[PDB]
């Protein structure tokens, strides 16, 4: 990507870092417990020296999060937050038809904040209360919000938004049948 | 004490060393009515760990010269202005010994200076050394042998003739040599009888000599903690009985090859390969040339010197990916039985990116010194296409590393013993100069296997495998209408790779339903699936794919009619 | 099966010596479109046609030189479509469609496709 993409430099893909990788790679395997994992949102760009036998070759498709992905994916997010059992995770991971897991850390994130802020301000606000009208006996009623709400994650949700456009699924699914296993093999048989 | 047993790796150098030392030292009172030089220094060069110490004791032994080890730190620890004394009383002691071999080990300590030559005493060590070394009157019989980690880090005025004048690169033990590394290090530990020695030989890529004897003490380390530590009976000397009853076990010489970390997997490998045109089923023209260009020459160089005729020294492999140029490489430099060296790749475009070049002439020289020896460009196209292929740079075709390369075969044929073999998968954008007499000229196309090629391939392939008799691999071959090598090897992997993954599920489950339901009487029904059956190798080829599409192969086809022999002389007859 | 069921319907006019396995020939017909297998039937029958009128023809050249010479035996040289024809046809097998606009075609069909992640879709119980 820093070479370019789309026109890019007037050489080929080979690069000093990917060819020394690949020169380590070519090199290892004698120690038998180092394994090697790449990730690259660009597979057209990549390498493909870095694709051939005896490298990264075993290419694993990481689709976009299902509906139960998804609502695995806030589970995880939400884990550490304080959740009312009221909000439906379950429906909102299904609301969400194409968003990604950054996208719903996001969304998990900014109605924590959203919460954050309401019970920073109603607080404060309590506290004014008590300064300009000094109540005669002392009697804290807890937290005003000690849980995220319905209402925080709807104002959040309302500014989800999906980072992941489908043209580059599109292109995603293109490279991935672009590893196309032949389409007369599928019914071999052996003669017998 | 030492000796030619003890010197394991039989990596033929040590011949060499015995071929020159014997007269000098085996036969000395020849020399004195013969008037003829004998070879007053031999430079033993090569990774540490090799043994140079070891084979330069063994030669003293067995020729019976008084050896003198002069260890180059020992000296150069010593305090300036009495060291010199040191290095002059070792020659002088050498000399009253005659015949005796002088061994300066770690001699890059002693005279490092490659004309940089920092400060001022080591100036003086050196240049003493060199008057004592060039001192040598020619009288008695004292050979110095030296040992250094590469002949450049040495002093050249010691490289010089008379100082230095013969080196010999002992270089990394090859698997026959590591096998008998093994042997010579694992012979008074009992070994077990299930261990071998074969297989951690093969697995043992990339070890030294002091790495296998370092490998067997970790596995020997590892049986000694497994048992006799659970007994805990132990007194100020272990029983004999009590130690010998145990047997490294194969499982032990597997975790400390886990735990071996070679020093020195990165150095290159010049090695016999062991590939055999029994591998590559087919290319019988192709067979044939090879034989002829590279092994004509040497069997038969009387004939060849008869008519004048100058063999050529290049060929370069031109043809499809994955069809099998680097082992058809392999397998010829097998059939002469000469070493091989393999540049790949990355090798030359390390040399591009970092613009060193000089690295050029040192492998040449490496496969100089490794004579006979088959040195293999594979994929030297690899420049062209960093630089581009179809606009590219602004300049033409010539580049730093493939200019070199040029200069270096040009400055070549001398050693009438190097062979240079190159592939590419992308003739078209080549050098034009690779190709001009003198350099790799002899273009050879090797297509993609035929149907007979491509069941040896799924054969070589599935040697090693548990291969069912009931999967015909003829079938299987004329099925796969242009699979190339490389695809045929995908499908076998796959296949295997199915059954490994049936049989570890299977006997997964199994053992569930002994710990689910355990049974009143263990009878192991043995492995559910022991070979590799039908319905494997249907699943592996129903994911086959062609790796190699038609255009390619239409432009290859395309040069290789581009090397057109004309079309008017085809009926060239005499007058007569 | 429908390369099969193809060289059987361009083989249906033309005699077949029921010998010719041509389950065999459609399936070493990797990738082969309809108009490679007609051409291929087209070929063999060609073959067989030239070969016929020339054996034909050269058998009455010679059998003409003497009038009634050899015997009024009425033989057919060639009556069907051997083996060895269709062996000479595939000597000439070619591939018409090559595999990248193969490509092509399913890249179309891709593109049409419906989406993704409704698969799923359930309306609530
Ligand atoms: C037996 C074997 C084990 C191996 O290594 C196993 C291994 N141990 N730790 C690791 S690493 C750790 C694990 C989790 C993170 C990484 N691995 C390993 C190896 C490969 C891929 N992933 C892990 C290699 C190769 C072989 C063999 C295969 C065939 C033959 S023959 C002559 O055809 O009969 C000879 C030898
Ligand atoms: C006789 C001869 C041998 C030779 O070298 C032979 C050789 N030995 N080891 C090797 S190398 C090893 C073999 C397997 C791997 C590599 N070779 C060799 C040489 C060329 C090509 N391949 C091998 C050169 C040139 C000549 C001669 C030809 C004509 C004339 S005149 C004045 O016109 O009468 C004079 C001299
Ligand atoms: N082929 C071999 N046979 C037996 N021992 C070897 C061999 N190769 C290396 N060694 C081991 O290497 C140890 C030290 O290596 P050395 O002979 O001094 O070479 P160098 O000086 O280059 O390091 C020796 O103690 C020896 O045990």
């Amino acid at each position: 990507k820093a070479r370019g993409g789309n026109i890019g430099d007037g050489g080929g893909a080979a690069d000093r870092v990917i060819n020394q990788i690949l020169t380590e790679m070519d090199g290892m395997s004698t120690k038998k417990n180092v394994f090697i994992i790449g990730a690259t949102n660009r597979p057209d760009i990549i390498d493909p020296a870095i694709l051939r036998p005896g490298r990264l070759d075993q290419l694993i498709y990481i689709p976009l999060p299902d509906e139960k992905s998804r609502v695995a994916i806030l589970k995880a997010n939400l884990r550490k937050s304080p959740v009312a059992k009221d909000v439906d995770l379950e429906f909102l991971a299904k609301m969400t038809n194409g968003f990604s897991g950054a996208d719903l850390t996001e969304i998990c994130q900014r109605a924590c904040k959203l919460a954050i802020r309401e019970s920073i301000e109603s607080e404060i606000r309590r506290e004014r209360e008590r300064q300009t009208n000094p109540s005669a006996m002392e009697v804290e009623e807890d937290d005003p919000v000690p849980e995220i709400r319905r209402d925080h994650f709807e104002e959040a949700m309302r500014f989800a938004r999906r980072s992941v456009s489908d043209n580059d699924i599109r292109k995603y699914e293109m490279f991935a049948q672009t590893l196309q296993q032949s389409r007369g093999f599928g019914s071999f048989r052996f003669p017998s | 004490e030492v000796g030619y047993d003890d010197i394991g790796g039989c990596r033929k150098q040590l011949a060499q060393i015995k071929e020159m030392v014997e007269l000098p030292l085996r036969h000395p009172a020849l020399f004195k009515a013969i008037g003829v030089k004998p070879p007053r220094g031999i430079l033993l060069y090569g990774p540490p760990g090799t043994g140079k110490t070891l084979i330069a004791r063994a030669v003293a032994n067995e020729t019976g010269a008084f050896f003198f080890l002069i260890n180059g730190p020992e000296i150069m620890s010593k305090l300036a202005g009495e060291s010199e004394s040191n290095l002059r009383k070792a020659f002088e002691e050498a000399e009253k010994n005659a015949p005796a071999i002088i061994f300066i080990d770690e001699l890059d300590a002693i005279a490092p200076k490659r004309e940089k030559t920092h400060g001022e005493v080591e100036r003086r060590i050196v240049s003493q050394l060199l008057t004592l070394m060039d001192g040598l009157k020619q009288r008695a019989h004292v050979i110095v042998m030296a040992a250094t980690n590469r002949p450049n880090s040495i002093d050249p005025a010691l490289r010089r003739f008379g100082r230095f004048d013969r080196e010999v690169d002992i270089g990394i033990p090859d698997a026959t040599g590591r096998l008998e590394i093994l042997q010579i290090h694992t012979k008074n530990m009992k070994l077990a009888d299930d261990v071998d020695l074969e297989q951690v030989a093969n697995e043992t890529h990339g070890h030294v000599g002091a790495d296998l004897a370092a490998l067997c003490s970790e596995a020997a380390l590892q049986a000694i903690r497994k048992k006799m530590d659970l007994i805990d009976l132990e007194d100020e000397t272990i029983d004999a009985e009590v130690m010998n009853s145990l047997a490294v076990t194969m499982d032990d010489f597997r975790w400390a090859l886990s735990q071996s970390n070679p020093s020195a997997l990165r150095e290159t490998v010049v090695e016999v390969p062991q590939v055999t045109w029994e591998d590559i089923g087919g290319l019988e023209d192709v067979k044939r040339e090879l034989q002829e260009l590279v092994q004509y020459p040497v069997e038969h160089p009387d004939k060849f010197l008869k008519f004048g005729m100058t063999p050529s020294k290049g060929v370069l492999f031109y043809g499809p990916p994955g069809c099998g140029k680097t082992l058809l490489a392999k397998a010829i430099a097998n059939e002469c039985q000469a070493n091989f060296i393999s540049i790949k790749g990355p090798e030359l475009l390390t040399m591009w990116f970092g613009e060193s070049e000089a690295n050029v002439r040192e492998i040449f020289d490496k496969a100089r010194q490794a004579a006979p020896c088959v040195l293999f460009f594979d994929e030297l196209d690899s420049i062209a296409k960093a630089r581009g292929g179809n606009i590219g740079d602004g300049g033409g075709a010539a580049d730093r590393v493939i200019n070199q390369i040029l200069t270096e075969m040009d400055g070549m044929s001398t050693k009438k013993n190097v062979f240079i073999i190159g592939a590419t998968n992308r003739p078209d954008i080549i050098d034009p100069a690779i190709l001009r007499p003198g350099r790799l000229d002899q273009l050879i196309y090797i297509p993609l296997p035929d149907e007979k090629s491509r069941v040896a391939i799924l054969k070589a392939n599935l040697r090693k495998s548990p291969v069912a008799k009931d999967v015909d691999l003829e079938f299987l071959a004329k099925m796969t209408n242009g699979f190339s090598g490389a695809d045929l090897t995908e499908i076998c992997q796959r296949a295997c790779k199915l059954a490994i993954r049936e049989s570890i599920e299977s006997e997964i489950r199994r053992e569930r339903e002994r710990q689910t339901n355990p049974s009143a009487m263990e009878v192991e029904e043995d492995d559910p699936v022991p070979e590799i059956r039908r319905d494997h190798f249907e699943e592996a080829m129903r994911f086959a794919r062609r790796s190699v599409s038609d255009n390619d192969i239409r432009k290859y086809e395309m040069f290789a009619q581009t090397l057109q022999q004309s079309r008017g002389f085809g009926s060239f007859r005499f007058p007569s």
